[PDB]
Order: C-alpha cells, then structure tokens, then sequence
C-alpha cells in the first residue's frame, strides 16, 4: 500500500495564527488527497477533497493545495474550535493503491514554559497483603508535553518495569499532567529501600527526584 | 484527456436481453458505474439496471445484460462520478 | 446521509468479527465507496478496507488480506465486515465510512458513523481494588492525593471526589492495559497543605459492569 508521511506530528499554535500542516504520499496521486478533522471522543469529519476542495459547512479559513505527491492544508486565522488532530489520506482507488491514513497533526495550544511539580506515592499496606507493590509517580501542570521520568530503585535504573499515562491539555491553563505506575512484587519490595522518581524537563535547570524510605514508610 | 465509448444495439427488442458496452480511456482510478434502461422523456421510471466496476483488472471496460418487458422510446443512460451520457433507443414489440 | 454501526463489543482472541453498517438517505441510481476504518486507544486512523455498493468490488489493506471479508447488501444497504483470529491488537473503535456516490467527483470518506468499540480480551467482569494514594508524611507548600484504581474489566471507570464536591485540581488519567490484562487507572488531586489536619478527602469509585461502589478515605501514614 501507499505511504502517507505527516510532517509535523504535532504542533504549538495560539489562537489567530497561520497554521501549515504537510502530507507527502510515497507515489503520485494527482490531486486525489482528502483532509479531516478529529476532536477526541469524536468520529472524524471531511474538510477537504480533492487537494483543495473544501467542503461545505467547512469555515473559509481552511485550504488545501498540492498536486503529486507533496500536499499543504493551511488555516489562516486559528479559532479555539481549530485544535484538534489532522488526518491526510490517499483517496485515489485501486489495487496498487489502498486508502491509507497519515499517521496524524497534532494541534496543541501554545503557553509559556511550566515547570512540574513532582510528587512521589509509596505503596499501601492494603496492596501489599495481596503480594504487589504499586510505586507511583506525578507529574503536575507542565508544559511541553515532553518530558522524562526515571526509576530508581536503590539507585539502580528501571527499565521495562513501568507504564506511563498522559492527560489532555488542561481546559484553564493548557498544561499536561503525567501518571508513571512502577509494578513491583511484595518480595522485590521488602527487598529494597531507596524508591526514587528523576524527572527532567524543558522548564527544570536540574533534574528534580523525589524519593522515599520503605522503612519510614 | 478523458473519454468514454459507449456501444449499444440500434432498436431496442421488447422481452429479449441486450449487452451494454462500456469503455473509459485516461483512467487509472478505478470508479463503479451505472448502465440503465430509463423512461422517455422524464426518465421519472427505470424498466432495468445494473452497476458495473471499471478498474485495471478488467483493463477499464465492462458491460450489463438488461431487458424490457410489457411506448415509443427509452433512454439509455450511463452516470458515474465522472461523465453523464444519454442516448433516446427506439423500441418494436 | 447516516451510517449506524452494529455489532460491536466484547470478542474472545482467535474469535472471528462481524459489523454490520446500516446506511440511510441512500439512492439506487448511484454507487457508494463504503469504508472501514479503525482507531486504536491514543493511536491515528488506520484503513482496514472498502466496497462498491453497486458492483460489490472489494478493496483491502495488505495486513487486512487474508483475514477481512467485507461484503454487501443491495436492498437492505447493509455493507458487513467480517475479520477472522481477532487478537488484543486489534483492540480498536471501528468506523463505517462512505463517499457521497456519483454526486462528487472523489472517493473522499464525506459520511462518517459514530462507531463502535471492540475489545478482544479473554478477561471476565472484576470489579477494582481502589488503593490511596498519599505521601510517607502529611509534610507549608503544594501538597498531593489520590486514588489507585487497579485490576478491572471492562472501561470504564468513573472516579469523583467527596461525592461530587470536590472538582478543582482533580485529574483522572486514561487508564493503562496491565499485561495480566486488566486495567489501571489513576485518579489525583492536588490540595492546600494547611488544610490536611481538619479537612478529608474521600474518592468515589463506580464499576457498572460489575455493579461495584468503592468509597476509599486518602490520608498519609507518617
């Protein structure tokens, strides 16, 4: 099948800005190109086809252009209903073809550089009885998105160990919040004393790690 | 340039079965079409139809098989995404 | 034009799939390109495969050969999708889509359903272990609870704090799939420090498809 490469996969806008999202198809594909718009808990909706037809119903602001291989949607002045994700896919039907989906435009809005608040959670006794011990980690109201969080257990590194799960931009002040949920048994747990959660960002001169002693629990 | 031919018996027989060709050139999307047995002049009712695929596969051509049963003229229409063409067939019972 | 999923849900791994997609304000003079399309949890859009209604010719993905059938219906203008040995993988909410036939010019998806979401797990119904989440010490300053929602099945969970009351601060993240499979979910609030001596905080936990209400009281050990 054809491939749909998105460029980029997410990016800082303010509302009123000039948006420029691109699509390159792997073959040409003249101006058989649609463009679609998903807000999250919503089905996706068309708002260009054919590379630059817009839909009616679809605000004047959106535009698409491209023919081949290389394509451009463009919003010229950015509302607060504009941030959402944008797909571009090949509309073009044929057995050499498919109608395959980019993997997808993030539209995040743009703020000043925050800094997280970290907090660290040891495991309750109630947990323990049943034989695994939960370590938890949050990360609170920072922005960007982008941001590390480091294991260490008796100052050895973690790896393979931990989930991590990401809020959506927060609705008052635009930050995200991050859970990190280190799984443990009991006996690996009463093995060790030194639980500790390293955090670097973009906002952070040094790293922050908060850490604790199962001892002192 | 994109262009199709379309080929048809002259007179329409009433009760027998008639082969509708279809040919599109310029194409490489492939795209259904329509080939149908219409009401003149309104086109308001349809006696027969059958949708036909043209793709790479069958090298851009098709044809349906269509019949009417008990009027002096029927249109013969072909539609799809892309053109709209219509031919007045004269008919003998 | 509308289309309306059906027969979505929960399927056993190895299981085969069958949706039905019902479409209304459709015409018999003209042919529709009718798609389906999937989205994994936090994940983009991905093409399974499509069908002419007319013709009933059929377009698939090159993952989706071999396992996807989608098949048509004339009359009834149903267009039914059948994907044989599901896994966890395809965990996934599944669109009907369609163009808008002969009356634009591409094969762009201009109608969308509102889609249904399948889960291919061989979990049972489990209500969660809420756990608190709370500091070592009480400890001037910003000060942190929670609530551990562990080892459920199936989403969702819905978590309040002090029956409803408490909304400011509080931050409910999407759950995360457990290898073991079954959910996790973390639910937290952030609090004023000087306040932890007199006033409490209590999470409130409903599981609905195991009927399970869990009040769990957050306080620090020391």
């Amino acid at each position: 099948d054809i491939q749909m490469t998105q460029s980029p996969s997410s990016l800082s806008a303010s509302v009123g800005d000039r948006v420029t999202i691109t699509c390159r198809a792997s073959q040409g594909i003249s101006s058989s190109l649609a463009w679609y718009q998903q807000k999250p808990g919503k089905a996706p909706k068309l708002l260009i086809y054919g590379a630059s037809e817009t839909e009616s119903g679809v605000p004047s602001r959106f535009s698409g252009s491209g023919s081949g291989t290389d394509f451009t949607l463009t919003i010229s002045s950015l509302q607060p209903e504009d941030f959402a994700t944008y797909y571009c896919q090949n509309t073009k039907v044929g057995s050499s073809y498919g109608n395959t989906f980019g993997g997808g435009t993030k539209v995040e809005i743009k703020r000043t550089v925050a800094a997280p608040s970290v907090f660290i959670f040891p495991p309750s006794d109630e947990q323990l009885k049943s034989g695994t011990a939960s370590v938890v980690c949050l990360l609170n109201n920072f922005y960007p998105r982008e941001a590390k969080v480091q294991w260490k257990v008796d100052n050895a590194l973690q790896s393979g160990n931990s989930q991590e799960s990401v809020t959506e931009q927060d609705s008052k002040d635009s930050t995200y919040s991050l859970s990190s949920t280190l799984t443990l048994s009991k006996a690996d747990y009463e093995k060790h004393k030194v639980y500790a959660c390293e955090v670097t960002h973009q906002g952070l001169s040094s790293p922050v790690t908060k850490s604790f002693n199962r001892g002192e629990c | 340039e994109q262009t199709y031919v379309i080929s048809a018996p002259k007179i329409f027989r009433v009760g027998a079965s008639e082969n509708i060709v279809i040919q599109v050139y310029g194409y490489t999307e492939a795209f259904d079409a329509t080939i149908s047995i219409k009401s003149y002049p309104d086109k308001k009712f349809s006696y027969s139809s059958g949708h036909v695929h043209l793709s790479s596969e069958n090298k851009f051509q098709n044809s349906a098989i269509l019949t009417i049963q008990p009027v002096s003229y029927v249109y013969l229409e072909v539609v799809s995404k892309h053109f709209s063409k219509s031919k007045r067939m004269p008919i003998t019972y | 034009v509308q289309l309306v999923e059906s027969g979505g849900g929960l399927v056993q791994p190895g299981r085969s799939l069958r949706l039905s997609c019902a479409a209304s304000g459709f015409t018999v003079h003209s042919s529709y390109y009718m798609a389906w399309v999937r989205q994994a949890p936090g994940k983009g859009l991905e093409w399974v495969g499509a069908i002419f209604t007319g013709s009933g010719a059929e377009y698939k993905a090159e993952w989706a050969k071999g396992r996807v059938t989608i098949s048509k219906d004339t009359s009834k203008n149903q267009v039914v999708l059948t994907m044989t040995n599901m896994d966890p993988v395809d965990t996934a909410t599944y669109y009907c889509a369609s163009d808008a036939g002969y009356d634009y010019p591409t094969h762009a998806m201009h109608y969308w359903g509102q889609g249904t979401l399948v889960t291919v797990s061989s979990a049972s119904t489990k209500g969660p272990s809420v756990f608190p989440l709370a500091p070592c010490s009480r400890s001037g300053g910003t000060a942190a609870l929670g609530c551990l929602v562990k080892d459920y099945f199936p989403e969702p969970v819905t978590v309040s704090w002090n029956s409803g009351a408490l909304t400011s601060g509080v931050h409910t993240f999407p759950a995360v799939l457990q290898s073991s499979g079954l959910y996790s979910l973390s639910s937290v609030v952030t609090v004023p420090s000087s306040s932890l001596g007199t006033k409490t905080y209590t999470c409130n936990v409903d599981h609905k498809p195991s009927n399970t209400k869990v009040d769990k009281r957050v306080e620090s050990k020391y």
